[PDB]
């Protein structure tokens, strides 16, 4: 989540924030340095690995046509997850 | 107050559309036609559009067609308020304006 | 119409202003009202139809005069036919795809786009390198509300216009406006201005 | 809408109208801001057979302009007879709908 | 017929001589064209325009009806177009079309695509 | 077919009874009464003029306003950085870099949308294979300075943040249409 | 109208606009561009093309865009030959590089090579 | 009828290709090619030598009648030693017909100017001086239309940049806008889109 | 001179050598017949049949890339069997190709999207699921997504050929056929990164290149090599003013269409 | 090397054509300042003009100086018509413009640029 330098800026979820000697902090004087809190890869991580019966599962993201293109991802390696490339969500095999 | 020559110097609103459109692709020169006749944009894009499809010899469906009829017609009132009531604007008549703008 | 048709003082102002003959109208250029003004029996959705409208019935104004106040009246009765195309386009609407069946040209729908292998790949390409038109030229003409609105397009082969060069109706109104204002006022020259339905996004592109 | 009817006559009188028929202001006559999904159709060429592109492909029908005349490759060379670049366009009919205002 | 109140169109006046005017052009457009070489190209077709126009006119007494067969909108149009035929074959006969390519152009100046 | 606009031209001659009617209409002004007429009848009509910002004009659920980046229920972006809106842009108004995520996720590090460039036409929504950047239907955020409308990633990810429970039912009542 | 003689390079700098910087300082390379080696078509490598010194982009403190001040950073301009990008730049006062066209050269192809008795050619896998 | 495909007719195609015979058989001192186009458009070359007569003779022969310019434009093709195409649309309301008339010009060969012929032309050709930089003969009054006062350069030449070289802002010091050379923010990115793989072999140029 | 034989590509003549492939005749006449297993490079395959071309007078279309010209033959490559045979063809390989365009490091310049847009249909009549295939770790330099791999065995021939690695091949048959080590092995040749640019799919990408870049974007400098003595010639990818990649630029006399990994 | 003049057979012809420009630029130049109220001597004035014209001292070609010609003469005619503005004529002395150096060293300071 966000965290904040030793000049006590916020760094950003892509891991963005001025150097303490750069003279591009001014323009947050008196401002404000705009940060999402929500950042997509601590929430992404948070959801439970869905398990499945077979070994091939199929991906669109969930509501059909308002998710991504549908994929398909294979389970056969059994020490790791298969993750969907679209939307981040992680599937195992049951057996 | 007798006119004896009118020079119009055109060029204020010249903005390069012409150059602009072989930077684009066919679909991505579209918009620039909203903005020519800005007071017709759908049949400014009507015209794009036919002369595309004539090169490349394909034909829009049925429905499209009677769509693109029935807002060239209503794009051409939406013209002809402009041009009659701000005509009339200009001669003094200001109220017309107001009424067929609420249109 | 009750506010300025038969007002003595629209009349006034309209009446005899700006006059411009068939033969000069045809030379200097002009096209749409600033023919049919003048008496001149032309227009491009009867003449060289496109879409569906030789499918629909329409009359054409015609002036006698070729003044402002005849180009007025034009103006006026041509809202009132396209009321009348609007009610047949209205009743006549057929069901049916809006657009081109032809998914090199057209964009697939979304929720094909999301399952078909092709879909995907013909919606990926025409929104990154787009349709490539077979090379060729053409000068295409519509009856826009302004006048006759044209476009000559070169295809070099690609997927951008090689040249497009725009005719805009006003380019040769305004062109001529000094011809249209010989022996009046600057008050005329108002009117004129009004009379041939300018706007400068189209003439200077 | 909500006009006496004193004013309603006033207003029509004045007009020479009648106005409350189509009032220029926007009541229950018009569509419901919400809905029901459509279903919208599917064109000619969704089809699982018979269907192959190369028999619906307009633009690989495109040719180069027909030469008639070049001064380089194509020679151009009874009376011949002269043309015109088309019939000569009818006259137009007056309108039976309203030929005159 | 009675006579025309107008012809449509502003600028152009009606003719009351319609037939006569179209004789003198006619015949005027034919004296020139025997000017030209007989092989130039302008010179036959012109001939055979002209010709077919002026024994319509020959045929044809009502305006009405000889508007009908000439096909080129309300007489006073013709007569318009029977002067502007004339000034031009007057300007042929200087320009001399009828001679052979003044040059070649180069080789790919109409070649499309590059 | 054609008609004549102002052919009334069947001269015919006058008795008195025309003569007088045209003679008062000249001295008395009739038709410039009937102006009047016309006017003071709008004056008693009810006036169109809604109370904004109180009231609002309608718009639709397609309209094209203020530029959003989505996500996916769980949070996770919608986004995976493949250009496509940037590639369309007819105004180049999209500025785009990505790389691999610290957990491997095709993930944009930059996303710049020019609002001052934007002609604000739907064309980066349309070519969008996710549904990550819609225009949203907002349309009051204008600004004392130029640089305020210089959006980047943080900026049009807090517009999804901000905006997304009326953008999902906008895109609930319109998606069936696209 | 009569003819006239012009002895002399055809030479329309001074009526073109172009800055005396952009004249005299540039250089363009006359080349036909290389087959991007990530695709097999080779559509793309059949004009002449005409491209200019790259000059320095440098970042905007802003927002971090390239920034430039090369108006003729972006200008490519097509030949259909070599001779004719040559008078275009010569004309229009610019120096020019000009790089000889590569054509794939023709090659030998057997598939029953894979398969030989006595000879390396053969092929361990299908 | 093969719905997505756009519907032909052989009549138009015979009767522009009987016309352009027509025009090549009067004016062979000028005509160069005659073509006519799958879209069914006429068009036909000249030497621009034959300019006036061309368009004098489509205006008012009886059988031609083409008295409305429609337009009146430029297209630069620098690989041609002519690298000027100078294009006329031309309308005939009496037989409901467009022809189109081309020659071409270099940067120091002036085309004639038809404002005797169409005073339509004026401005057009006012147009394709500014832009292109083509002169014109005989033109009542020849000078910039589009660009700004002592604007250099004609900015519709393929090699005249799309943001120019020079940019305008307001100076304080002097008050007054002035002119400087241009410096952008963002450049403009190009892409590069075109396919390496042929999209239409009926235009495959030959392989040498 | 003798030797060289008349065959007709459309009716038009061209003079070839013995032993010269339909394929080849073709390019005589500068028409590139589609392909994706066929490489000038390496050994003839004959695989993905993307090239089958119409012979006037024989009823069976043959594979441009692998068929000798014979003397009289007139190759149709535009007949109607031609282009349904690729059309045909283009939908068996689309068939189990997953919907990874938006993000595969492809997309943009990709042979697969590009004759498809150019040669295939334009729709999809497949409606089934698709095969999904385990991924492989080839070490550092080469990402393997090898649910997009199309079977044309490229990688294997210039692995047994270019690079002398006999390290690649085919595991299982039919539709489950699969490309790779079987065991867990590095691919890791000093030319091994070449597998990237003939790979026609995304299936073998650059890991150091991954996601930063699309095609379209970048400018294209022709520069040299420094990393050796051989002076290979280079293709340098630029975008907004940074190096993005560094792509082989062919030149036959010194690195053909190859660089080492280190130019690379 | 033959080729169609546009309007001046050989430079002479055409050196006759730039010194009628010339003359006309030199006597406009007081009226200019004064009606435009530019805060310029008439003397520098001149010197622009001159300066001006011998930015294109070096051209031999008598077409390419006919057309130079040709544009003098339009900027000379939007200036006497005060179409040109104050700043369109200050911009002839480039007044916020730092120009650049011309020397090796001070151009490899600044940056990369020759
Ligand atoms: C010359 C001047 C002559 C003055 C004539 C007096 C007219 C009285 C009047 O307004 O009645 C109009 C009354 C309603 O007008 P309407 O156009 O028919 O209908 C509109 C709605 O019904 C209107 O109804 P509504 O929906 O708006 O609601 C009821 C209506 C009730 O309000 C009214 O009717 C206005 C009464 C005032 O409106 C209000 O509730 C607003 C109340 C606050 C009134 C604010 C108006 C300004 C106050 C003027 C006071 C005078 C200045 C003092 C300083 O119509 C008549 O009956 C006129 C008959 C002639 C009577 C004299
Ligand atoms: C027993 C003895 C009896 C003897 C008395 C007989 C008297 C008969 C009555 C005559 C009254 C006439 C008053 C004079 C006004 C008039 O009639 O002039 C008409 C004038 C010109 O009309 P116009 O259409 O331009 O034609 C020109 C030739 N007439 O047009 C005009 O003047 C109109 C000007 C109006 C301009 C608009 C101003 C507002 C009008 C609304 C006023 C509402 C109160
Ligand atoms: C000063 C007033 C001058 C004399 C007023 C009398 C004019 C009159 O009677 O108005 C007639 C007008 C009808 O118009 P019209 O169709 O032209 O009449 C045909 C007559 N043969 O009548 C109408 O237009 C109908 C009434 C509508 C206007 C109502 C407002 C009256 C305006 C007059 C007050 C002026 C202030
Ligand atoms: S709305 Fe149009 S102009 Fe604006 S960012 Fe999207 S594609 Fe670009
Ligand atoms: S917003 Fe959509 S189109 Fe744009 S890069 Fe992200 S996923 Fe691609
Ligand atoms: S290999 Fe080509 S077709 Fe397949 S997903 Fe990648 S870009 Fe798309
Ligand atoms: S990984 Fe690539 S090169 Fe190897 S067989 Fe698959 S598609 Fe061909
Ligand atoms: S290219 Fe010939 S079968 Fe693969
Ligand atoms: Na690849
Ligand atoms: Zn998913």
């Amino acid at each position: 989540g966000v965290q904040v330098s030793p000049s006590g800026e916020k760094i950003t979820h892509t891991g963005q924030v001025y150097d303490e000697k750069d003279y591009r902090r001014v323009r947050f004087v008196d401002r404000q340095k705009e940060v999402n809190e929500n950042f997509a890869i601590d929430l992404i991580a948070q959801q439970p690995v869905n398990e499945v019966e077979h070994r091939i599962i199929a991906c669109d993201g969930g509501g059909g046509a308002l998710g991504h293109p549908k994929v398909y991802i294979n389970l056969d390696k059994e020490t790791k997850t298969g993750t969907c490339g679209y939307c981040g969500l992680q599937f195992k095999q049951h057996h | 107050e007798m006119v004896r020559k009118c020079d119009p110097h055109i060029g204020l609103l010249h903005r390069g559309t012409e150059k602009l459109i072989e930077y684009k692709t066919y679909l991505q020169a579209l918009p620039y036609f909203d903005r020519l006749d800005y007071v017709s944009m759908m049949c400014n894009e009507q015209a794009y559009s036919i002369a595309v499809e004539k090169l490349l010899n394909i034909q829009p469906p049925p429905r499209a067609q009677w769509i693109r009829v029935l807002f060239g017609e209503i794009t051409r009132i939406l013209n002809h308020i402009m041009a009659v009531t701000t005509h009339a604007l200009d001669i003094g008549a200001m109220t017309p304006f107001f009424w067929m703008f609420e249109e | 119409e009750e506010m300025l048709t038969n007002n003595r003082i629209w009349r006034n102002r309209t009446v005899d202003i700006g006059v411009v003959t068939a033969e000069d109208a045809l030379n200097y250029g002009f096209s749409g009202v600033m023919l049919r003004g003048s008496g001149i029996q032309w227009d491009l959705r009867k003449t060289q139809p496109y879409d569906v409208y030789d499918q629909v019935e329409f009359d054409v104004p015609i002036g006698s005069r070729g003044d402002c106040y005849d180009r007025y009246l034009c103006r006026v009765e041509e809202m009132r036919q396209s009321l009348r195309i609007i009610e047949q386009c209205l009743n006549k609407m057929p069901p049916g795809e809006i657009k081109v069946d032809d998914a090199k040209v057209s964009p697939p729908k979304r929720a094909e786009m999301k399952t078909s292998m092709e879909s995907l790949i013909h919606h990926f390409k025409l929104y990154t390198e787009g349709y490539q038109v077979p090379p060729g030229a053409t000068y295409t003409a519509i009856e826009a509300p302004k006048g006759e609105f044209g476009v000559y397009l070169v295809s070099d082969g690609s997927s951008r216009p090689y040249r497009c060069k725009i005719k805009a109706p006003g380019f040769a109104h305004l062109a001529g406006l000094d011809k249209m204002s010989k022996g009046h006022m600057l008050a005329d020259v108002v009117a004129i201005i009004g009379t041939q339905d300018i706007v400068f996004g189209e003439i200077d592109r | 809408a909500s006009a006496t009817r004193v004013i309603q006559k006033l207003r029509n009188w004045a007009s020479g109208q009648d106005l409350q028929a189509k009032l220029q202001l926007r009541y229950q006559e018009i569509a419901k801001r919400t809905q029901p999904p459509p279903k919208l159709p599917v064109g000619p060429s969704h089809k699982l057979s018979n269907n192959y592109y190369c028999t619906r492909d307009g633009r690989r029908e495109v040719v180069p302009p027909s030469i008639i005349m070049s001064s380089q490759k194509a020679l151009v060379s009874t009376e011949k007879k002269a043309v015109t670049p088309a019939p000569p366009m009818k006259r137009w009919e007056l309108s039976k709908d309203q030929p005159y205002l | 017929g009675l006579l025309k109140k107008t012809t449509g169109l502003v600028g152009l006046a009606v003719c009351d001589t319609p037939h006569e005017r179209l004789t003198i052009l006619y015949t005027k457009t034919l004296d020139i064209l025997k000017h030209f070489p007989k092989h130039a190209a302008y010179r036959k077709y012109t001939e055979q325009i002209t010709n077919e126009k002026l024994d319509m006119v020959k045929a044809e007494p009502d305006v009405k009806k000889l508007e009908a067969l000439l096909q080129g909108g309300e007489v006073e149009e013709v007569i318009l177009q029977a002067e502007k035929e004339l000034s031009l074959a007057r300007k042929m006969l200087k320009w001399k079309p009828w001679e052979p390519l003044v040059e070649e152009p180069p080789a790919n100046q109409w070649k499309w695509p590059i | 077919t054609y008609k004549y606009v102002n052919k009334k031209e069947q001269e015919s001659e006058v008795d008195m009874k025309s003569a007088t009617d045209n003679a008062a209409r000249i001295l008395m002004w009739t038709e410039l009464i009937r102006g009047l007429g016309m006017t003071l009848s709008y004056l008693f009509r009810e006036p169109a003029t809604i109370n904004y910002p109180f009231e609002k004009g309608p718009l639709s659920p397609r309209f094209r306003g203020e530029h959003a980046l989505r996500r996916y229920p769980s949070g996770e972006e919608r986004c995976i950085a493949c250009k496509l809106c940037e590639a369309i842009c007819p105004a180049q108004a999209i500025t785009i870099e990505a790389e691999p995520r610290a957990d491997g996720s095709r993930r944009t590090t930059r996303y710049d949308i020019d609002m001052t460039k934007c002609i604000y036409c739907g064309f980066c929504q349309e070519a969008c294979p996710v549904d990550a950047i819609v225009e949203g239907p907002n349309f009051e955020f204008s600004t004392e300075t130029h640089e305020e409308l210089l959006y980047n990633k943080e900026k049009l990810l807090n517009n999804g943040d901000k905006w997304e429970a009326e953008i999902a039912a906008n895109i609930q009542a319109d998606y069936l249409y696209r | 109208t009569q003819l006239i003689t012009v002895d002399e390079k055809l030479d329309i700098t001074t009526l073109t606009g172009v800055p005396e910087e952009h004249i005299k300082t540039r250089k363009v390379r006359i080349f036909v561009p290389a087959r991007n080696n990530m695709q097999s078509g080779v559509n793309n490598t059949k004009k002449w093309k005409m491209e200019f010194d790259t000059r320095e982009r440098w970042e905007n403190p802003l927002m971090g865009w390239a920034s430039t001040a090369d108006p003729l950073s972006n200008m490519v301009l097509t030949f259909s030959a070599k001779e004719d990008a040559i008078a275009f730049a010569e004309k229009n006062g610019w120096s020019y590089d000009v790089e000889e066209k590569k054509v794939p050269k023709p090659k030998s192809k057997s598939y029953g090579a894979n398969f030989s008795w006595n000879k390396r050619t053969r092929v361990s896998t299908k | 009828k093969r719905p997505t495909v756009r519907p032909r007719s052989d009549v138009t195609h015979k009767q522009l290709s009987a016309f352009g015979e027509y025009v090549a058989e009067i004016l062979p001192k000028y005509v160069q090619q005659v073509q006519v186009s799958c879209l069914d458009e006429l068009e036909i070359c000249i030497h621009p030598d034959g300019v006036i007569p061309t368009l004098t003779f489509l205006r008012d022969h009886t059988n031609a009648q083409f008295k409305s310019l429609a337009d009146l434009t430029a297209v630069d093709v620098p690989t041609r030693q002519n690298r000027f195409e100078i294009v006329y649309n031309l309308l005939s309301l009496r037989f409901n017909s467009r022809i189109r008339v081309k020659t071409y010009a270099d940067e120091l060969t002036p085309i004639d100017s038809i404002v005797s012929v169409h005073i339509a032309a004026n401005w057009y050709e006012r147009e394709v001086w500014d832009m292109f930089g083509v002169f014109f003969f005989n033109h009542p009054d020849l000078r910039r239309i589009l660009t700004d006062y002592g604007f250099e350069g004609h900015p519709f030449r393929k090699d005249f940049p799309l943001t120019g070289y020079v940019e305008l802002r307001y100076d304080d010091e002097v008050k007054r806008v002035v002119a400087e050379p241009v410096e952008l923010a963002q450049e403009f990115r190009k892409f590069d889109l075109n396919s390496p793989w042929e999209a239409f072999p009926a235009y495959r140029q030959p392989p040498e | 001179a003798s030797n060289l034989i008349e065959v007709f590509v459309d009716g038009q003549s061209v003079m070839v050598e013995p032993g010269t492939t339909v394929l080849q005749a073709c390019e005589k006449v500068g028409m590139q017949i589609p392909r994706f297993c066929y490489h000038e490079r390496l050994s003839v395959a004959g695989n993905c049949r993307m090239c089958l071309v119409e012979i006037e007078k024989a009823p069976k279309v043959v594979a441009a890339c692998a068929m000798p010209v014979m003397k009289g033959w007139n190759i149709l490559t535009n007949s109607e069997k031609s282009k349904k045979a690729r059309e045909g063809v283009m939908e068996f390989l689309l068939a189990n190709h997953p919907l990874d365009c938006p993000i595969c490091d492809q997309g943009g310049e990709c042979d697969l999207q590009d004759q498809s847009m150019m040669f295939g249909s334009d729709r999809s009549r497949f409606l089934e699921g698709k095969r999904a295939v385990e991924d492989k770790n080839i070490g550092p330099l080469v990402k393997t997504i090898m649910t997009r791999c199309i079977q044309c065995t490229r990688c294997i021939r210039f692995a047994s050929e270019i690079a002398g690695v006999d390290d690649l091949g085919t595991t299982g048959r039919g539709n489950d056929m699969q490309v790779g080590t079987y065991i867990e092995k590095m691919f890791m040749s000093e030319l091994s990164g070449n597998v990237i640019d003939i790979c026609p799919v995304g299936a073998l990408t650059s890991k150091p290149y991954a996601f930063t870049a699309r095609p379209w974007e970048t400018r294209k400098t022709e520069s040299i090599d420094v990393m050796d003595a051989v002076g290979s010639n280079i293709v340098v990818s630029t975008r907004t003013g940074e190096v993005m990649r560094i792509l082989p630029r062919m030149h036959e006399d010194i690195n053909e269409e190859w660089i080492s990994d280190k130019t690379r | 090397t033959s080729v169609k003049p546009i309007f001046s057979r050989d430079l002479n012809e055409a050196k006759r054509r730039v010194r009628e420009l010339y003359r006309a630029w030199y006597r406009e130049v007081p009226n200019t300042v004064h009606l435009m109220q530019l805060d310029i001597t008439v003397k520098q004035g001149r010197d622009k003009v001159r300066e001006m014209f011998m930015k294109n001292a070096h051209v031999t070609d008598p077409r390419v100086v006919d057309l130079l010609v040709i544009k003098g003469k339009m900027e000379l005619q939007e200036t006497i018509k005060v179409w040109k503005q104050r700043t369109h004529v200050m911009r002839f002395f480039h007044e916020t413009e730092t120009p650049r150096p011309k020397d090796f060293l001070s151009k490899f300071y600044m940056g990369h640029d020759p």
